[PDB]
RNA sequence: CCCCCCCGGCAGCAGCACUCGCCGAAUCCCGGGGCCGAGGGAGCGAGACCCGUCGCCGCGCUCUCCCCCCUCGGGGGGGCC
RNA sequence: GAGGCCACGCGCGCGUCCCCCGAAGAGGGGGACGGCGGAGCGAGCGCACGGGGUCGGCGGCGACGUCGGCU
RNA sequence: CCCCGCGGACGCUACGCCGCGACGAGUAGGAGGGCCGCUGCGGUGAGCCUUGAAGCCUAGGGCGCGGGCCCGGGUGGAGCCG
């Protein structure tokens, strides 16, 4: 089966590797952004509550 | 189940001579090879005529 | 002449390898171009609907030109007209699937077999899942699995279709050579719907499964193959 | 020749590298590394010796077979996988970390609680529920047949001897050389003997695991007891 | 409490406060359980000789040179226009 | 002008476009693209989601009592 | 110009062997195959057999989808089978 076997898909569709690589890179970038954005919100929440 | 009809599955045709003539069978062997290993459609027609019955191989007069 | 014949075979082998290399680069770049085309179509419908709503108007999309038809009833007690049309749709078995190009002639055929089929409008994903997992070619009257691109090119290369991506592009965007590319595909032999059906004996709009479910055919397809 | 380099294409998912074909082309500097153009003796000559025997003899190695069987078996096709067991990747469950208390499920040490030390080259776990506690020596075990509990001791900075390998623990056999038909009983040597080396290794590891066991209260009592299923308790509701 | 505001601002956003969707060229990663292992001479090459670790496909290193970080030659990285 | 991507990477000559001076907007000097032009060749190790399973993994037990025999 | 090696599996009853794909209900009825079975004749097996044929019996061992068949043990006493 393609869609389950990477090399079988690449034999039929060589462009599937760059789409898959771009997706994995993009999803890691988006995940990192949402993690850092959320931590900043918590850090601002802590700062606005323990500002003294 | 599949919606097909099985009454015409088997094609009725001569795959070999019904005769037991060993000289006819030897030159059927020769033309079975020549039909398979050449692109000549002449050898294909001659091979299938060798299979045919006597009534399907009528005599040819000299005239 | 041993040295010269070695050179001849090396040159012939190297020439064939370069031809394979060039054909692989073409296949790679066509899929890159198709990916650009697919996202342009997807964004355009969103963009057209947005400018209509901005002006207070209504954007009516193009009527779908591709259908996936699934036969859902068996082969027992079928009237002769329904039996004939199902054969013309290449649906001779239950849970068989076939892509159908939609027009007046084909739609009126779908109305006749309406209690016997479930159909709808496949999206890009459904076409990819069907061709990649269950795509078989009718090659020399034989059901051959689409495991190599050379099987498509030898049968459909005269139409410009030389890879899985070209076959998918022709099916999805109903092209000039849809009839040849669609008839090349052996009709899809799908499994039973995992999770069951609602009711195969009534229409979809009345709580059942028969008839035209517009784009819910994709939900059916995911469970079906 | 040149010194080997690292891959220069980091893996991000198995089978997919982080960089594309052109990106790896520039990383490798393939634009300047462009190349266009520029055994075993089967027979041996040996001096045969002796007068008028000729000079030497062209003695060939690997003489042709003396006998051929009446029929053979065709050779196999090729499989592009199916590595030998020694080349398999060894997988360990995340709940089994060095120092984890395990529960043995099979064997004569059934139900005993032991201490996990390290995974061996075959993937078998090396455990020692210390011999002074529950009579389990340094012994191999299979991760499929153990239960990893939650309680752990920090067995970091202890020194497991390096000779403690799979070959160290592999069973030894005597039978059967110089003996074909059994008319005198060969039941001797059936008494497995504990080597002095095994006792030395047992003492060496246990001398530095036992103080860490005594560090937390009544863990030694826990290790002395065995695991059992009471009629009220069910393994699917138990947190281990 | 509801509606209209002269207008809102901030965060989040079909919500990791489980109110209500349709999806994936706008989709990828990982894990677990079950059943199965059919086939058996794939070598254009050396003129094979240990049982063809072979084809297609996807990659890594070397035939260039500098560095960097751990081990004590080995391992892991940055590249080099 | 203090990042990302590319299945972009030899020369020579020819073409197409862009830039400079342009002393006839001549004539040369530079970039980009090319599917154009008469002339042979990369090899050497590996890893594998790659034309259907293997282990270059292992254990226990065996004569008057037990082992196998779906018939 | 092969040769430090003088060497290199199996196959192809061609009425044989090998590959790929689809398919498999069945009365009346039709057809094909039968190394299914019975009896006798021409050939053939330098076939079997009083050191035991045919037949029969058998909680014995098997083969074939099947028709059926082979082998062991007993009984039997002169013929039998491919
Ligand atoms: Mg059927
Ligand atoms: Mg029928
Ligand atoms: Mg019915
Ligand atoms: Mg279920
Ligand atoms: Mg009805
Ligand atoms: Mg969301
Ligand atoms: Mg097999
Ligand atoms: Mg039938
Ligand atoms: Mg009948």
């Amino acid at each position: 089966n393609p869609l389950k076997n990477l090399r079988i898909m690449l034999k039929l569709n060589p462009y599937a590797k760059t789409m898959r690589r771009n997706t994995i890179l993009r999803q890691a970038r988006n995940h990192k952004l949402r993690v850092d954005k959320a931590a900043a919100a918590a850090a601002a929440l802590q700062a606005k509550s323990d500002e003294k | 189940g599949v919606d097909i009809r099985h009454n015409k599955d088997r094609k009725v045709r001569r795959k070999e001579p019904k005769s037991q003539d060993i000289y006819l069978r030897l030159l059927v062997k020769l033309y079975r090879f020549l039909a398979r290993r050449t692109n000549s459609t002449f050898n294909q027609v001659v091979l299938k005529r060798l299979f045919m019955s006597r009534t399907n191989r009528p005599p040819l007069s000299l005239s | 002449n041993f040295a010269e014949l070695k050179i001849k075979r090396l040159r012939k082998k190297f020439a064939q390898k370069m031809l394979r290399k060039a054909r692989r680069k073409l296949i790679y770049e066509k899929a890159k171009h198709y990916h650009k085309e697919y996202r342009q179509m997807y964004r355009t419908e969103i963009r057209m609907a947005r400018m209509a709503r901005k002006a207070g108007n209504f954007y009516v999309p193009a009527e779908p030109k591709l259908a996936f038809v699934i036969r859902i009833r068996g082969i027992n007690g079928v009237s002769p007209k329904v039996r004939k049309v199902l054969q013309l749709l290449r649906l001779r078995q239950i849970f068989n699937g076939t892509f159908v190009k939609l027009n007046k002639a084909s739609i009126n055929m779908l109305r006749i077999v309406e209690p016997y089929i479930a159909w709808g409008y496949p999206n890009l994903k459904s076409v990819n899942e069907l061709i990649y997992k269950r795509g078989y070619g009718k090659i020399n009257k034989k059901r051959i699995a689409l495991t190599d691109n050379a099987l498509i090119a030898r049968s459909l290369g005269k139409y410009g279709i030389i890879c899985m991506e070209d076959l998918i592009h022709e099916i999805y965007t109903v092209g000039k050579r849809f009839k040849e590319a669609n008839n090349f595909l052996w009709p899809f032999k799908l499994s039973s719907p995992r999770g069951g059906m609602k009711k195969k004996t009534t229409h979809f709009v009345e709580g059942g499964d028969a008839g035209n479910r517009e784009d819910q055919i994709n939900r059916l397809i995911r469970r079906m193959n | 020749k040149g010194k080997p380099h690292c891959s220069r294409n980091p893996v991000l998912v198995r089978g997919i590298g982080r960089y594309s074909r052109s990106a790896m082309y520039s990383r490798k500097a393939m634009y300047k590394r462009k190349y266009s153009a520029a055994k075993v003796l089967a027979t041996v000559t040996k001096p045969v010796g002796g007068d008028k025997n000729g000079g030497t003899r062209v003695v060939k190695l690997r003489k042709m077979p003396r006998y051929y069987p009446t029929e053979d078996v065709p050779r196999k096709l090729l499989s592009h996988g199916k590595k030998p067991f020694s080349q398999h990747v060894r997988k360990l469950r995340a709940s089994i970390t060095p120092g984890t208390i395990l529960i043995i499920l099979t064997g004569r040490h059934r139900g005993k609680r032991v201490v996990f030390l390290k995974q061996l080259a075959s993937g078998l776990l090396l455990v020692t529920g210390p011999l002074v506690l529950n009579r389990v020596p340094l012994r191999r075990t299979h991760q499929k047949f153990v239960i990893a509990t939650s309680t752990k001791i920090d067995i970091s900075n202890v020194k497991i001897p390096k000779h403690l390998t799979d070959a160290y623990f592999k069973k030894k056999k005597l039978r059967k050389p110089r003996h074909q038909e059994g008319e005198i009983f060969d039941t001797e040597k059936e008494k497995y003997e504990i080597t002095e080396q095994r006792k030395i290794d047992q003492k060496a590891v246990d001398s530095q695991i036992l103080p860490k066991i005594k560090a937390i209260p009544q863990l030694q009592g826990y290790l002395r007891s065995v695991f059992a299923l009471t009629n009220g308790i069910y393994p699917h509701k138990l947190v281990f």
